[PDB]
RNA sequence: AGCCAGGAUGUUGGCUUAGAAGCAGCCAUCAUUUAAAGAAAGCGUAAUAGCUCACUGGUCGAGUCGGCCUGCGCGGAAGAU
RNA sequence: GAUGUCGGCUCAUCACAUCCUGGGGCUGAAGUAGGUCCCAAGGGUAUGGCUGUUCGCCAUUUAAAGUGGUACGCGAGCUGGGUUUAGAACGUCGUGAGACAGUUCGGUCCCUAUCUGCCGUGGGCGCUGGAGAACUGAGGGGGGCUGCUCCUAGUACGAGA
């Protein structure tokens, strides 16, 4: 799953390259973001030329995990790397221009449009 | 709802925490020493300028806005929390002014804008923070510096888009009717509005501009002695001054005359409101069931000599209200200069 | 006390029977009948009925009094009966009747049903009308009640149900 | 619904004034649609007004929207009618967000 | 109404047509033979006992085998009494069959869960295992304290400790019926039943919404 | 409705009522006189 | 105490007053026919209106009103196995 | 005549002077959202950085991150960071031995459960001839949390937001 204090990888050509999983949204105890979160990450590295900077702290939205995703027929989707869109703090909009990468289709299932739609995979 | 301005505030900020005499006593140590815990830092009384507030109806009542005591320190080096801010809702261009020697603070200028006002007490140092050669048992505390008793003026100018100014005769408050759904108190006596109200006018979902009507004005009003010359502060942020001209008024019978007399006061408010584009319509169309209605309109035009371009309308019901409005949306679009 | 002083009077063709501590004033507008105290004594006489106390009861003529109140009441619905008046203000409220049931829609997102008593009846001459007619004073005051308390005016605007006698308070609110 | 709501939803845009209709055949390119289309709003309230038009119609129309995302912002909001994504944004968004690509 | 007893012999998934794959418990069920009706006069509440399987003869004894020959039914493996719901009626001897259920939707399912044995109190009561390391002395799935200092100077009832853990009743409420067969006797019910492969399972409808 | 140990006619529309063995005041002309705790 | 009625006449009293007709401000607060009416206490109207109050008449018919002293009670009265 | 102290971990229990959820009164309660008071203890009641810290400040969530009692609960359950016997050093005091409710580095946490208690599981006997089953229920225990979205409805309210 996600937790915090968890390297992460980017999706987005944002401008970040490595951030920090590192508060999990949706409710108390909350200890694991699925494939389809919202998360607060921290930036541990990114582009000095990008749109964010170092120790920016935003929200984030999972798209792949290493565990996988349980399809309703009991099938997974697993991954190798952990990626996530960056976004707006007020507003939960994507602050990246495109996707690099697959993206499952639970997105579809909980409203997030803007990954899927211009995301050039699943 | 009603655009009421000239708010009056009481804030305190919170006093600052009050430390505690207190000496540490274990299992095997009978002098332990001075374990007392400091106070906590007062409580602090914000500013926040929202952009969707345009009144002051909330503190027309004055209330008290408190700040919590902060916590006393407690005994065994505790340290008391400190008290939570209190944010008081402000529009958007209100002024700040002190009962007393009182000078403008700040103004409000964009959303989110954050004001300090009355910064909260000190917190009291415990017999922790007292120790010394000299003194190795101290009994002495202090209390926690007061907070600020600060008395608080808010003046709010009209955000509207439009002003309107007419005689008293004139169908300022029914034209609201006509343009939007504000209900506003209608009849047949002078006077009958005391205070600016608001209102907007939405025919298109994508663009929309805010009227407001303003109480009536009478020849005596340059010196006073009536409701005086205060209520047209509220204007010079309106981007056009709509103006309200009756036709054959029943107890005036001087059109003529009447028609320049809002000049004559409007050119010795201030500054004669920098002379800008006022317009002038004629209401009570109604009343003159047929052809009289332009004649006399023209006529009345050139004792003024302006020349410009005139808008004929009623109040009463439609006849010129859904094409007046949006020439007055025009004008709003090429000036974005408030 | 001073109020039992004055014995009441029943008009013709009103039916009075004693069976202990029971009183039946069946008639014109129904049938109805009220266990007592068991310490008030009724006594049958001319066409009038007189009230009075037993000795020995602390309470004495304090309670006697009410029940001189309450067969007060009981001849009046048996003969002319008793009406009660409940008006509908503000918009999208309606009323109506249906046999035993009145139909209520006062904003809610369901319709409200409400189920009246055996000798209770409703008629609705406007939609914003409801009369509620009975033989008791008591029931009809409690269905009154049932239907005020569902939508009891707010002082503000003065939507929901009313009394026609009742006043309400009217307050100019303006903050926030 | 198909090759219909192609027409409809220009129809439906159109009523309410769009600018610069565009529709993208996607046939296989993507994996979640048939086609797209994508409309400019000339003001945050225009695209809030243009979102809100085609969903209220979809209903009527017989077709619910699986759902919207730019609600809180009128930067860009979509709206998902099955098998054809709408478009409908702001004269920044669309050059900041170049959807030339598919 | 009344439910039925049977036997699970197993889990497997079902497949629908939209290819979702619906987990479900297999319970072979055989058609019940009442074996007694209650009624006030004599018990004072109305129950009706049936059995389920077949005994061996040699197994049962004389008293039991009375109690079967009085109502005519041949040996069962157990007896069981359901409930009746006030204007249901069973006759003695009646054969209790399976497609009652195919409008409850809805069933309750209890059975004996499977024994653990003696379990620990970090297996049976969920706590939480003391540090590893950092000087940790003999104690990491212990339970830790168990009460307060002399004050209240005893150990209150219901505590949580180590015990013996499962092996007993437990009801598993609001499980989903999928699929019956009369000519097989096979009920699908959806989701996980408590016990083991070939244990006693009493099924009944469900009696919450 | 304030409830305090002392109750007090506050004006001169407000009867004093004894309710399940507690004091209480009703004002019949607006509400804020209520009482209890007497 | 309830109930049914009356409760004005110069007079919108003078001034400031857009409006002060009793009830936003000050003033005198006298004086007319009456069983009684104060340019007057409260609600309401910007102000007129529209409700009361002080006070009077009629039915009803026997105790009613408010101060003291004293006995016994009520609330005030929330803590941890 | 003795490890027994503060903090942390595990395990909790009780009170209500109620943090959230629940039911209301008043309001200077248009609505959402708030202010104060009454009833209500069924359930729930945060993760990290700093410091040994309880407490706090900070960052970010939640409906909330409640106040207290229980040898400031709990070391024959654990930890030994704080303090701290024996070593050493700095500042100060004293001629000095040494000392300092001054600081810094390092520094042994024993017990096989007799009784009460509690968690489970059995043997004996009784229940009036014996035996095998199946049940009613006198009583006892467990559980009771709540976020977000949609329809109602952009409806009531609100000039609009
Ligand atoms: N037939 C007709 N009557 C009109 C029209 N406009 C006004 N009137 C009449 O003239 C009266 C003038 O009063 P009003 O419009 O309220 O004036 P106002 O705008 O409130 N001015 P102020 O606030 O100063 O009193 C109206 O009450 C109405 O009887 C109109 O267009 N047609
Ligand atoms: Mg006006
Ligand atoms: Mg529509
Ligand atoms: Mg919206
Ligand atoms: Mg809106
Ligand atoms: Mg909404
Ligand atoms: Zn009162």
């Amino acid at each position: 799953m996600i937790q915090e204090q968890t390297m992460l990888n980017v999706a987005d050509n944002s401008g970040a390259r490595r951030v920090m999983c590192i508060k999990v949204l949706g409710g108390s105890h909350r200890r694991y973001a699925g494939v389809g979160d919202i998360i607060k990450i921290t930036i541990k590295e990114a582009i000095p030329r990008g749109k964010v900077k170092k120790g920016d702290v935003l929200k984030a939205v999972v798209v792949r995990t290493k565990k996988g995703v349980r399809r309703p027929d009991g099938s997974v989707i697993r991954f190798d790397g952990n990626a996530c869109v960056l976004l707006n703090n007020n507003s939960e909009q994507p602050i990246g221009t495109r996707i690099f990468g697959p993206v499952t289709r639970e997105l579809r299932s909980e409203k997030f449009m803007k990954i899927i739609s211009l995301a050039p995979e699943v | 709802m009603k655009f009421v301005d000239e708010a009056s505030i009481l804030v305190v900020a919170g006093d600052g925490g009050n430390g505690c005499v207190s000496f540490r006593r274990e299992k095997y140590i009978p002098k332990g020493g001075p374990d007392g815990g400091d106070g906590g830092d007062g409580g602090d009384v914000w500013m926040e300028a929202d952009e969707n507030l345009n009144t002051l109806i909330d503190y027309r009542f004055e209330k008290s806005f408190r700040a919590e005591r902060g916590q006393n320190g407690a005994s065994r080096d505790c340290t008391g929390k400190r008290g939570k801010d209190v944010t008081i809702k402000v529009p958007v261009g209100t002024r700040v002014i002190d009962q007393g020697t009182g000078e403008t603070m700040g103004d409000m200028t964009k959303h989110g804008q954050r004001l300090l006002v009355a910064k909260g007490g000190w917190h009291g140092l415990g017999n922790t923070r007292f120790k010394s050669s000299v003194n190795r048992t101290p009994r002495q505390k202090t209390n926690g510096t007061p907070g600020d008793k600060r008395e608080l003026l808010l003046e709010l100018m009209l955000l509207a888009d439009v002003g309107m100014l007419g005689m008293p005769n004139a169908g300022k408050s029914t034209f609201i009717r006509a343009v939007s759904a504000a209900k506003p108190k209608v009849a047949d006596y002078p006077f009958t509005t005391l205070v600016p109200s608001l209102g907007v006018v939405r025919m298109d979902n994508e663009k929309s501009f805010v009227v407001a009507d303003i109480p009536g004005l009478i020849e005596g009003a340059a010196e006073g002695a009536g409701l005086g010359i205060r209520f047209l502060k509220h204007l010079e942020r309106c981007r056009v001054l709509l103006h309200l001209i009756d036709i054959d008024p029943i107890d005036g019978t001087d059109p003529v005359e009447n028609a320049r007399i809002i000049i004559s006061e409007l050119e010795k408010y201030s500054q004669d409101l920098a002379t800008k584009p006022r317009w002038l319509v004629f209401n009570k169309i109604d009343l003159l069931d047929k052809v009289e209605a332009e004649e006399k309109a023209k006529a009345i035009a050139e004792a003024l000599g302006w020349e410009d371009k005139y808008y004929l309308i009623s109040a009463a019901s439609g006849l010129g209200v859904k094409d007046l409005c949006w020439d007055v949306m025009t004008f709003i679009i090429e000036n974005p200069v408030v | 006390s001073r109020v039992a002083k004055a014995p009441v009077v029943v008009p013709a063709g009103v039916d009075v029977k004693i069976n202990g501590q029971v009183i039946t004033i069946k008639g014109k507008n129904g049938e109805l009948t009220r266990t007592l105290n068991d310490a008030v004594e009724v006594k049958h006489a001319d066409n009038t009925l007189t009230f009075g106390p037993r000795d020995g009861y602390a309470d004495g003529w304090a309670q006697a009094g009410t029940a001189r109140a309450l067969l007060n009441s009981m001849v009046i619905g048996v003969t002319e009966g008793f009406t009660k008046k409940l008006q509908l203000v503000g918009v999208g409220y309606r009323a109506a009747v249906k046999g035993n049931v009145i139909n209520l829609s006062l904003g809610f997102s369901h319709p409200v049903d409400h189920q009246l008593p055996a000798g209770i009846t409703a008629e609705c001459p406007t939609q914003t009308e409801i009369v509620l007619k009975g033989a008791d004073k008591q029931v009809i005051g409690q269905v009154a009640a049932d239907l005020r308390a569902y939508r009891r005016p707010e002082p503000y605007k003065g939507k929901g149900v009313r009394y026609a006698d009742e006043v309400v308070r009217t307050k100019e609110a303006k903050k926030k | 619904q198909g090759k219909a709501l192609q027409d409809f939803v220009i129809d439906k845009i159109d009523d309410l004034k769009g600018q610069d209709i565009i529709a993208l055949d996607v046939q296989g390119k993507s994996s979640i649609t048939d086609c797209m289309i994508i409309c400019t709003g000339t003001s945050s309230r225009h695209v809030m007004s243009i979102a809100d038009h085609v969903v209220q119609e979809s209903r009527a129309a017989g077709l619910l929207p699986l759902g919207v995302e730019g609600e809180n912002s009128a930067d860009w909001i979509v709206v998902d009618l099955g098998d054809v994504i709408v478009h409908v944004m702001q004269e920044e968004s669309r050059r900041l967000y170049e959807l030339e690509k598919l | 109404m009344i439910g039925l007893v049977g036997k699970k012999v197993g889990m497997t998934r079902i497949f629908t047509e939209d290819g979702v794959s619906i987990p479900v418990t297999v319970i072979e069920v055989e058609a019940n033979r009442v074996t007694q009706v209650k009624d006030l006069a004599n018990d004072g509440y109305r129950a009706i006992q049936v059995t389920t399987g077949a005994k061996k003869a040699n197994r049962v004894t004389k008293p039991e085998a009375g109690h079967f020959a009085k109502a005519g039914v041949e040996a069962g493996r157990g007896l069981w009494e359901f409930r009746l719901a006030e204007g249901e009626e069973f006759t003695v001897g009646q054969s209790i069959s399976v497609e009652l259920f195919a409008d409850v939707k809805k069933v309750d399912v209890t059975g004996t869960s499977k024994g653990k044995g003696f379990a620990g109190t970090v297996k049976r009561w969920n706590f939480r295992t003391q540090d590893a390391t950092h000087g940790n002395s003999l104690s990491h799935r212990v339970p830790g304290s168990i009460g307060q200092n002399q004050t209240p100077g005893k150990v209150f009832k219901g505590k949580k400790m180590a015990g013996q853990m499962g092996n007993e009743r437990v009801t598993v409420q609001s499980l989903d019926v999928v699929r019956v067969d009369a000519e097989r006797n096979l009920l699908l019910v959806k989701g996980a039943v408590p016990g083991a492969t070939g244990s006693d399972l009493i099924v009944k409808p469900a009696v919450k919404a | 409705m304030k409830v305090r140990a002392s109750v007090k006619k506050l004006c001169r529309n407000c009867k004093i009522v004894k309710r399940d063995g507690v004091i209480r005041v009703i004002c019949s002309a607006e509400p804020k006189h209520k009482q209890r705790q007497g």
